[PDB]
């Protein structure tokens, strides 16, 4: 990871434990850390403390391999960006004054998605070109440019909760027929091609949330958080409530 | 008949000026 070497990079930690580290580190103005963005690919999040309050600024990776906060200047890397903002707040509540370094012995938190992608890539090369051992590991180095991006976008397509060709009625039928537990959900595509539907049960009723993607390629529910992939979308709404009546929990059969 | 999101419980991120 371009940020692994940075001592204030915490990897894929949630906002909650991110704020716990900033709290343990003194909550001084300009106290900051870096963590992986769970909504975008190759993106980061700048967690910042000002006036004893937490400020979280998404850093999304541009098409040309640079990094930028929305409506802010671009930088060649996380190292550069933090170096820049250390001397010019240029939008932030204040400059980055003191890095919230990882405790001794603690390394960046490995991400769920990145490990899933790693296994899917290795699985693709395995069944396609019939390779094993180091001969497979070497093939993954060269055969991970486009497919790495393709497997990420299509990760949901291989997931249990994803249903290939179900209408609203077909979904509601077996949804009830089961444990009827809260949070039991599923995902499915729709007629408008670039849209999907998130169906789940909560207490009494089957709810349905319209998912649409705006070009730039980012999926979202109207007036909701935007994701780069449907997999990240579903995984985000498992822990964070984020608008839903009830966060996702369990899945339906394949 | 799609359900509107609760605009009051969306997770909010900060932005520049
Ligand atoms: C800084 C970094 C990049 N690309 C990422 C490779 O490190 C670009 N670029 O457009 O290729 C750039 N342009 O101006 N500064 C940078």
């Amino acid at each position: 990871d371009p940020a692994a070497h940075l001592p204030f990079f915490y990897g894929s930690i949630s906002r909650a434990e991110a704020e716990e580290h900033l709290k343990l580190a003194g909550m001084a103005d300009g106290l900051f850390l870096l963590r992986q963005c769970l909504r975008s690919l190759g993106g980061y999040v700048l967690s910042l403390v000002h006036d004893v309050r937490f400020h979280h600024f998404p850093i999304e990776r541009q098409l040309n391999g640079t990094y930028a906060i929305a409506g802010g200047k671009a930088h060649c890397g996380p190292a550069e960006l933090c170096e820049f903002y250390s001397r010019d707040p240029d939008g932030l509540p204040c400059n980055l004054r003191k890095p919230c370094n990882r405790p001794s012995g603690l390394e960046p938190q490995p991400g769920v998605f990145d490990s899933l992608r790693d296994a899917m890539v290795r699985d693709y090369v395995r069944q396609t070109w019939k390779l094993e051992g180091e001969a497979l590991e070497q093939a993954i180095i060269s055969q991970a440019p486009q497919v790495e991006k393709l497997i990420a976008t299509t990760a949901h397509e291989r997931m249990p909760w994803y249903h290939s060709s179900l209408t609203r009625e077909e979904a509601e039928r077996k949804l009830y027929s089961g444990a009827q537990t809260d949070g039991k959900f599923l995902l499915r595509p729709r007629k408008e091609q670039g849209t999907y539907a998130l169906s789940l049960i909560y207490g009494k009723t089957v709810y349905h949330y319209l998912i649409s993607q705006d070009k730039a390629g980012k999926y979202c529910i109207p007036e909701g958080t935007k994701f780069d992939t449907l997999w990240q979308l579903v995984e985000y709404l498992k822990l964070k409530a984020d608008g839903l009546i009830y966060c996702l929990k369990e899945a339906c059969p394949n | 008949l799609y359900n509107e999101l609760n605009l009051g419980r969306r997770e909010e991120y900060d932005v520049l000026d």
